[PDB]
């Protein structure tokens, strides 16, 4: 099962309800500072080494719009999200290769910087509601291995 | 087993962080229940409901450890030796599940300190958090 | 999605091949014992401590039986894994509260277990296929935390 | 940190292992690269089908390494410092892979010897690939 269809409709909501441009780019920066072994996966962006190139880097910036957008589908079309992630789903296991705890990195990393984007408009609902959110993404997202 | 620069960000940060800490380990506790509700079988005689004063009060009490254990930066084991051997001997305690306190309390940190809380200060106080779960999984009794 | 169809019906083929009797009790008591910790939630059965005390337990080998056939109905009944797994589940997550890795320790015990039921009748494909299974009745027995 | 009771009965298990430290080495990374599929971006050049050759000697390889860590028993850290430095700096693998090895190790070596693999030398392998992998996440460079 999952939530209620009013905390789905909240997780979609506030999630329309962000700043809707660069949290993710700034979500994929700081995946990179704070686990910099995660750019194994990511030696191919060049600008990888230090935030500030990080964050100058149209690679990175745009990852993180196109995560951006893979979460705005994924949200929108959250009824059927195996539907919704399956190229991305196909690309991550048999192409890439991520280890599973990547994905657990940069949800809890994400769910970090919309902590610091909203502060008071994150109720600790809203929390567990996107942590939810996203590890039936990353489970939607590893599920060719399996 | 950090710089001295980023060791001085953190005791800066933590200084900003000051005499708030009881309340950001209540709301650390808080989430922490709200999120990962596997934990609440470790804490029984609460009420698992909105806003528990004996939350908030243990909030405190797991935070104030924490700036001991800020104090006591370079010798983190030896801080919490004594509660490494109440944790994983007395109350037996999954040793992961100090990386989801931690991990919460960043994301309760970075909600709290929006204004200071770089990409930098926050990847060394990831680290810091690593270290405390790293030296309570050590269980030496 | 999931497994072949030959495959899983491989995974049903090869339980039924097992010699069902005490797999389940052993696995128990190899859980018990190569993890001591994880009896903070059997402190309730009594004959927890000693290994040759945990197999004379009527309550330990009992419990094995009763994961036996609750595998035994998910496993018969694997295509509707969420249905079969509903108030061993309700009960797991509201009940008990039982922390989702010690599911990761007692399906790889169990994986152990029947490697050492079986040796030459277990192949690596049928090793991975049993994982997968395992990870799936994980996963259906925690999901109502979230 | 074991006895030298159940030392004694890894040294003599380990023993009736003996020449088959490559053969199970071997099928290690078999059962690793078919029931763990991310593990293969690290394995890039090898034919990942069945049976590599390849594949059987870097499993004799990993194997005589963890033979050389039974021979340096208590000095673990001390003994597997350098492979630490290799694998989390040279070839950055998360560090609870080592874990998943482990237990796949212990799958097959319980595959292999099931008129020895009794639970109380089970606990005893298990602590000790544990401890394998609590060395090998001790990041010393
Ligand atoms: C959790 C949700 C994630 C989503 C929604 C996501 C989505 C995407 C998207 C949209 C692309 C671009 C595909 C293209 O442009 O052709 C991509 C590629 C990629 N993803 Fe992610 N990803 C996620 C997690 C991760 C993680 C955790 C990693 C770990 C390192 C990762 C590594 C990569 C890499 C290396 C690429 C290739 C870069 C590229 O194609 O430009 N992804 N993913
Ligand atoms: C991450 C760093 C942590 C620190 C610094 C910490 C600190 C402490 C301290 C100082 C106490 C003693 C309270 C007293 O005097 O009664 C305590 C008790 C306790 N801790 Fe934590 N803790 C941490 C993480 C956790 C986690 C993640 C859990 C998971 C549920 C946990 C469970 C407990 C429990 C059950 C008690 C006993 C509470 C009581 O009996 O009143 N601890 N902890
Ligand atoms: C992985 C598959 C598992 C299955 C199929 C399973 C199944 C069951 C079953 C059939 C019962 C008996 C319910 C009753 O008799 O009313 C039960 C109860 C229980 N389970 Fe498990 N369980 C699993 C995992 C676990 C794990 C990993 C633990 C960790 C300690 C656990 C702890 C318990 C406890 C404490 C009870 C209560 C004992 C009792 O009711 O007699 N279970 N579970
Ligand atoms: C658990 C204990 C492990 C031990 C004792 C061990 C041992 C070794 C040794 C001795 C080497 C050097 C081989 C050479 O001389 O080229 C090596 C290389 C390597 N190890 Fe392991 N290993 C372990 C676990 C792992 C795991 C779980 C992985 C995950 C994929 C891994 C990945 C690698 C890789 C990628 C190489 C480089 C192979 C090459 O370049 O030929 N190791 N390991």
């Amino acid at each position: 099962v999952h939530l209620t269809p009013e905390e789905k409709s909240a997780v979609t909501a506030l999630w329309g309800k962000v700043n809707v441009d660069e949290v993710g780019g700034e979500a994929l920066g700081r995946l990179l500072v704070v686990y910099p072994w995660t750019q194994r996966f990511f030696e191919s962006f060049g600008d990888l080494s230090t935030p500030d190139a990080v964050m100058g880097n149209p690679k990175v910036k745009a990852h993180g719009k196109k995560v951006l957008g893979a979460f705005s589908d994924g949200l929108a079309h959250l009824d059927n999200l195996k539907g919704t992630f399956a190229t991305l789903s196909e690309l991550h296991c048999d192409k890439l290769h991520v280890d599973p705890e990547n994905f657990r990195l940069l949800g809890n990393v994400l769910v970090c910087v919309l902590a610091h984007h909203f502060g008071k408009e994150f109720t600790p609902p809203v929390q567990a509601a996107y942590q939810k959110v996203v590890a039936g993404v990353a489970n939607a997202l590893a599920h060719k291995y399996h | 087993v950090l710089s001295p620069a980023d060791k001085t960000n953190v005791k800066a940060a933590w200084g900003k962080v000051g005499a708030h800490a009881g309340e950001y380990g209540a709301e650390a506790l808080e989430r922490m229940f709200l999120s990962f509700p596997t934990t609440k079988t470790y804490f029984p005689h609460f009420d698992l409901s909105h806003g528990s004063a004996q939350v908030k009060g243990h909030g405190k009490k797991v935070a104030d450890a924490l700036t001991n254990a800020v104090a006591h930066v370079d010798d983190m084991p030896n801080a919490l030796s004594a509660l490494s051997d109440l944790h994983a001997h007395k109350l037996r305690v999954d040793p992961v599940n100090f990386k989801l306190l931690s991990h919460c309390l960043l994301v309760t940190l970075a909600a709290h300190l929006p204004a200071e809380f770089t990409p930098a200060v926050h990847a060394s106080l990831d680290k810091f958090l690593a270290s405390v779960s790293t030296v309570l999984t050590s269980k030496y009794r």
